[PDB]
């Protein structure tokens, strides 16, 4: 993208300057918490910070900072290429747009599928994950990771 | 006892150019020293502190905070098997037992020939293909206890 | 703001958090990670209260009171059942790993963790699993380390790093193996590391010097005293047991030294317990040393003084105002000499003239933290006036405080403030002969000889005000740095100019006065600070007298045949050969001192004076603040044959025996009345502390806590009959528990802080009007002089630049916090901490001499050839040689002197 002029100085002739870096971590689960993420970005121990102030006003090095997930930023270009009405007209639910959902752990087809919000967990587990494996009985599930 | 090599110093300074504050290159400086020497020794804390302009206490605090910055000598290869819940359901315990019975070491220990050090890591973000292992940079998925004595013998 | 705690309405400051507001109102909330001086971080999770949305709310929500603003219309409950359960749970979680260590822990009975364990009502252990353990580090001679007792409250790192700007302490590790210490074993390098033993709420960091002769806080006999180890005058609580000085605690003073001491004051008390101290009057007759009692010492001394034609007295800046005045009355005003040299006296009275006639307000130590730009000229503040250097660091962090206030971030939310103000700081410009410990935060450091430091000051004053004298011969690069300093100082609302007498240069003080006057003429709110040398340098300067060279001349010429030397070793202020010859010439030398000095060999009579632990008196601050110190213990309680009286008591009874042939062991208030009657400039010392008739509802002030133990046993090996309680006629304190130490008593002198449920240094919360503020009925101590209506004139004596001349070596002074001050370097625990005797050289001068680092060179000063090993000094300038002032053999009068015959030994 830098060699194609999509990053760096004067992107698409607009005068907007943007530099993108990749900072690889050193393995702590608390580094994903956004204020602790900011602290680890500044080369510190990854302790979180009390909010307020939120990072939007005082974040990385005291500057305005916005922390967003990978998937939110990946949702952004489709929104701006197809429009607001398209993003609001793919799911009849109060949570707009599509979400990567998936079942894992001793199912027939553990994996990841892009589904609209309001898709029930049963149809994910049966149609997409294939149900539970042979000779296994479903007893519990966690909807959203180890912290749910 | 410790003196930073020239390539390490250039890599650390190039990482320092990426940030508003030079303190923000501490994690990458530690990872650069660790990549060059397997682990971060005692003198590297003071050397990195001198290069970055931050106290050695801050460098030691960062190095001992992060699990993947090794402050003790490791083997030539670091086996990192997943410990978390999806690999627990998929049976990581058999993989850990196979690794222990092959290497004759406990987790956190290094073999007597310095070839492998065995470590439990957190979730490797590969839960649909569990159980998962990470030898030095390669992620091995769909693990079975019978495939350990072939996986380990391609890391000399 | 209006808050409602448990349905009770209170008026608080809306800019405070709920924890400090509720502690100021007398309510009890347990807390660990919060401190009044460090701000709020919300770590320990102990201070939880229940906040309600309004008065008609019953559910509520657990909030952290230290992280919650005490805004108008707040509704909280401390005594809520769920809040109480949570606070007990936090104490329980800290107790799961805590070692079974209280009997063998130096913090016991003085431990904040013990107090908050009891306060939450947690006394039942239901945790049955293992406790984590930790190895300990060696942190040097002063601080003992026990990481097992840690509760990970983070107070130590926040103090040592974010407050004191120390670099060698930190937190390491992770989840529940979090470690607080140095990266490896070694001495803690901060000059203010000793405050860890009170900052740490547990027994991790403990006073190793106290641990050698440990006793519990209830067994201590305390008094309010002033630290004698430099001129900053930090209030201390010395505590004794079994007749020896055990500990120095910080005594809170919201105007001077609020929570913190430096390490010299905290750990340099060991000279009081030296076994070679004089304990009785001793008369030298031939080779015999006859021990006398008080009465016949006065009779014999008065007989010899009466038969002599002229008697001169030599005071000291170590001695209190009363002792120097009593000597001045014994010998007369015309025969009294200050014990300091002529150059030291010139610099001291010049600094006094600047302070009390320059028209520029001199700030107290606490007020230094609120200034917006600092220029330190010639003063190694960290090594001579250390607590001023700590206050300067707070003043430097003021810029981040202002930046965060601009974003409506509350002033107690310290982590947000430090994040907003990343590396921004208020301008600091330090100037010395070499590098200082303030150079890490200094915007600029100027390493130059004292003439060039003075010339830089004069040039700054001329650039600020064109009526100030100009400097000729400034280099363009130095001129650019001068304009940097001038733009920083002129743009500040509150500039502060720090200088002092330790540089050895009159012109440095003159240049500092010129800068302060130039800033005052521009309408700035400029303050000026002068760091003196000793505890009562300013008081001895205010009283005045002849120089030590004049006294030595009177002894050498034979005009004076009797000399009374008060608390002065005389070798720090003059050459030892001349002093010894002059004292051997005098047929009567009487030394009144509490330490065994070298001139006592020549002394015909030696009076065993009392040190500050065994005496009362008044000392004058570097800011002109008169402060009373009170006697801690009676030296004759355990050793009945000890005659160790106050120096003013000795000299007053000697004057009485000289005049009327009867002794008069006077009272302290009579001597103070005599001072304020005879010296009107010292009239403010009457109001320093109330007189000995002061009572709190009829009772005196107790020196020791109510649970003081061993009353019928501590002396039982000497005699089973309990002795009479030692009477105190001098002060309002009693030598017993039978007195008052209530937190609500109307007084300013608090010998120690204790309240029920608060056995730790956190008990100082109960003695303050608001936490971290002033003492409830005013901080003790009174300023002697107000700011003058009109200032001085500009000093037109601009010196020439330093020229290195061949054969001569200008002595550059190096001060050490451990070693330079006389009494503290006599203390035995300071010898490990003291630097080895090293003579500093430029690389160019060392290469010219053919001398490498470590080789020993010999030089002759005043006919005395001494030899020291060489350290190479990069920051020094050529033609200068660096010497450690105040060490053994290097008198502080060598600063600014020249050196000859410097060659390799
Ligand atoms: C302990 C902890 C760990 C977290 N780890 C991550 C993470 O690894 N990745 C992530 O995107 N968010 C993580 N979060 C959530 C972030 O705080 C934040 O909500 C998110 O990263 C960015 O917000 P967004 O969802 O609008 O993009 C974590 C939160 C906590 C409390
Ligand atoms: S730190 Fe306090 S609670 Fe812990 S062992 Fe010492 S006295 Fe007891
Ligand atoms: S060592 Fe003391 S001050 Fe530091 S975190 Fe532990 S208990 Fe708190
Ligand atoms: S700064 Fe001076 S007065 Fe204060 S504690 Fe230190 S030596 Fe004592
Ligand atoms: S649980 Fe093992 S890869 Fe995620
Ligand atoms: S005192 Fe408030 S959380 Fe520690
Ligand atoms: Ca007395």
């Amino acid at each position: 993208a830098t060699e194609a002029g999509l990053l760096g100085k004067n992107i698409m002739g607009t005068g907007f300057d943007f530099e993108l870096f990749v900072h690889t971590g050193a393995g702590r689960y608390i580094c994903g918490e956004e204020t602790a993420l900011i602290n680890s970005l500044e080369g510190r121990r990854a302790n979180p910070r009390s909010k307020p102030p939120f990072p939007a006003t005082s974040g990385a090095w005291g500057k305005p900072t916005c922390v967003n997930n990978v998937e939110t930023l990946c949702n952004v270009p489709a929104i701006l290429a197809n429009g607001v009405e398209w993003y609001q007209n793919i799911s009849k639910s109060k949570d707009a747009g599509t979400k990567l959902m998936g079942f894992s752990g001793r199912v027939k087809n553990p994996g990841l599928w892009e589904l609209p919000f309001g898709t029930t967990a049963r149809e994910i587990l049966e149609d997409y994950a294939g149900g539970m494996r042979d000779g296994l009985k479903f007893k519990a599930w966690q909807p959203g990771g180890a912290g749910t | 006892a410790f003196e930073l090599s020239a390539a390490e110093r250039e890599a650390i300074e190039h990482e320092m150019h990426h940030y508003e504050d030079p303190r923000a290159a501490s994690i990458e400086a530690l990872k650069i020293v660790q990549k060059q020497r397997g682990w971060v020794p005692d003198g590297a804390i003071h050397a990195i502190a001198d290069v970055l302009g931050i106290p050695a206490s801050d460098v030691e605090g960062v190095a001992t905070f992060y699990s993947q910055i090794f402050r003790q000598p490791v083997g030539r290869h670091v086996i990192r098997y997943c410990d978390s819940v999806v690999c627990h359901i998929n049976g990581y315990q058999g993989i850990q037992a196979a690794l222990e019975k092959k290497l004759n070491i406990k987790p956190g220990q290094t073999t007597f020939d310095g070839r492998f050090t065995l470590l439990p890591t957190c979730c490797l973000g590969n839960c649909d293909k569990g159980p998962n292992m990470m030898i030095d940079e390669d992620t091995h998925a769909h693990l079975t206890p019978e495939a350990i004595p072939e996986l380990l013998e391609r890391y000399k | 703001a209006t808050i409602h705690v448990d349905g009770k309405e209170y008026e608080v400051n809306g800019a405070d958090n709920l924890l400090e507001a509720c502690l100021s109102l007398g309510l009890d909330i347990p807390y660990f990670c919060w401190h009044p001086a460090l701000g709020s971080v919300g770590a320990c999770r102990q201070c939880a209260v229940k906040q309600y949305q309004n008065a008609e709310d019953t559910r509520g929500r657990l909030v952290m009171s230290c992280m919650t603003p005490a805004s108008d219309g707040t509704f909280i409950s401390i005594d809520d059942e769920e809040a109480k359960q949570f606070r007990e749970s936090v104490v329980e979680w800290l107790m799961t790993n805590h070692p079974h260590d209280c009997p063998v822990c130096e913090e016991g009975g003085n431990c904040h963790l013990q107090d908050m364990t009891v306060m939450t009502g947690h006394s039942f252990r239901r945790y049955r699993f293992t406790k984590r353990t930790h190895r300990n580090q060696d942190l040097g001679p002063f601080i003992s380390h026990e990481m097992n007792r840690c509760i990970a409250c983070y107070r130590c790192v926040r103090y040592y790093k974010d407050y004191a700007d120390g670099t060698d302490l930190g937190v390491y590790g992770a989840h529940d193996n979090v470690y607080f210490g140095r990266p490896e074993d070694g001495t803690l390098e901060s000059e203010f590391s000793g405050n860890l033993v009170e900052i740490c709420p547990t027994g991790v960091f403990t006073d190793k010097t106290h641990s050698e002769r440990y006793n519990r806080k209830w067994d201590m006999q305390f008094a309010p005293s002033i630290c004698q180890q430099c001129s900053i005058g930090c209030n201390i609580s010395p505590g004794e047991r079994y007749g020896e000085l055990r500990r120095i605690e910080n005594r809170y003073n919201g105007t001077v030294n609020h929570y913190f001491l430096c390490d010299r004051g905290r750990f340099g008390y060991g000279y009081v317990n030296l076994k070679d101290r004089p304990r009785q009057p001793v008369q030298r007759r031939g080779d015999d040393f006859i021990t006398l009692n008080a009465e016949q010492a006065m009779q014999g001394a008065a007989d010899i003084l009466r038969q002599s034609k002229k008697v001169i007295g030599i005071g000291s800046p170590r001695a209190s105002v009363e002792s120097n005045f009593a000597l001045r009355e014994l010998v007369g005003e015309e025969n009294f000499y200050t014990g300091i040299a002529h150059g030291e006296q010139e610099r001291l009275q010049l600094a006094l003239k600047v302070l009390r006639e320059g028209g520029i307000y001199t700030p107290a130590l606490r007020e230094i933290e609120s200034y917006d730009a600092v220029l330190v000229l010639g003063e190694d503040v960290t090594q001579t006036g250390a607590r001023v250097a700590l206050a300067v660091r707070q003043a430097v962090k003021g810029k981040a405080r202002e930046m965060a206030a601009a974003q409506k971030v509350a002033d107690w939310q310290i982590a947000a403030i430090l994040n907003i103000g990343q590396r921004a700081k208020h301008p600091l410009f330090v100037t010395n002969v070499d590098d200082t410990r303030l150079d890490d935060i200094a915007a600029w450091t100027y390493r130059a000889p004292v003439e060039d430091q003075a010339r830089l000051g004069f040039a700054i004053a001329h650039a600020l005000d064109n009526s100030a004298p100009a400097v000729d011969g400034i280099e363009p690069e130095l001129q650019s740095k001068i304009d940097v300093i001038v733009q920083a100082l002129a743009g500040a609302k509150k500039p502060l100019i720090i200088s002092g007498t330790n540089a050895g240069s009159l012109e440095v003080i003159q240049a500092a006065a010129n800068v302060a006057k130039a800033l005052k003429g521009r309408g700035a709110d400029v303050g000026i600070t002068m760091i003196a040398r000793s505890v009562n340098s300013m008081g001895l300067g205010i009283m005045g007298g002849g120089s030590l060279e004049e006294a030595l001349t009177e002894l050498e010429t034979g005009r004076a045949d009797a000399v009374v030397v008060l608390e002065n070793d005389l070798h720090r202020h003059a050459s030892a050969i001349r002093v010894n010859a002059a004292l051997a010439k005098a047929p009567l030398v009487m030394v009144v001192d509490h330490q065994r000095t070298a001139i006592m060999e020549n002394a015909h009579l030696v009076l065993s004076a009392a040190s500050f632990a065994e005496s009362d008196g008044t000392v004058i601050n570097n800011e002109g603040r008169a402060q009373r110190f009170f006697q801690v213990y009676d030296p004759a309680y355990y050793d009945s044959k000890t005659v160790m009286l106050e120096s003013w008591r000795w000299l007053h009874s000697l004057h009485s025996t000289l005049l009327s042939r009867e002794v008069d062991w006077t009272q302290l208030d009579h001597v103070i009345d005599a001072v304020v009657a005879k010296i009107p400039e010292l009239a403010g010392i009457k109001d320093a502390a109330p007189d000995a008739t002061f009572r709190i509802r009829g009772q005196k002030l107790a020196r020791e806590p109510h649970r003081y133990s061993g009353r019928t046993a501590m002396r039982a090996n000497i005699s089973v009959h309990e002795p009479r309680q030692p009477q105190d006629i001098d002060t309002m304190f009693t030598f017993s528990m039978e007195g008052n130490n209530q937190p609500t008593a109307h007084r300013s002198q608090v010998p120690f802080a204790w309240a029920p449920g608060w056995n730790s240094p956190q008990a100082w919360n109960k003695f303050q009007d608001e936490v971290g503020g002033k003492l409830r009925f005013g901080d003790p101590g009174v300023r002697l002089f107000e700011t003058s209506e009109n200032g001085l004139d500009y000093f037109t004596s601009v010196p020439a630049r330093f020229q290195p001349q061949d054969g001569k070596w200008r002595i550059a002074p190096y001060y050490h916090l451990f070693g330079s001050d006389e009494l503290s370097q006599r203390a035995p625990v300071f010898q490990s901490r003291m630097p080895q005797p090293y003579i500093k050289l430029n690389p160019a001068d060392a290469a010219k001499l053919g001398v490498n680092a470590g080789t020993r060179v010999s030089f002759s000063y005043d006919g005395n050839t001494v030899t020291l090993p060489v350290e190479i000094a990069e920051g020094l300038t050529a033609g200068q040689v660096g010497l450690p002032m105040g060490m053994s053999g290097i008198a502080p009068v060598l600063a600014g002197a020249h050196l000859e015959d410097l060659k390799e030994a």
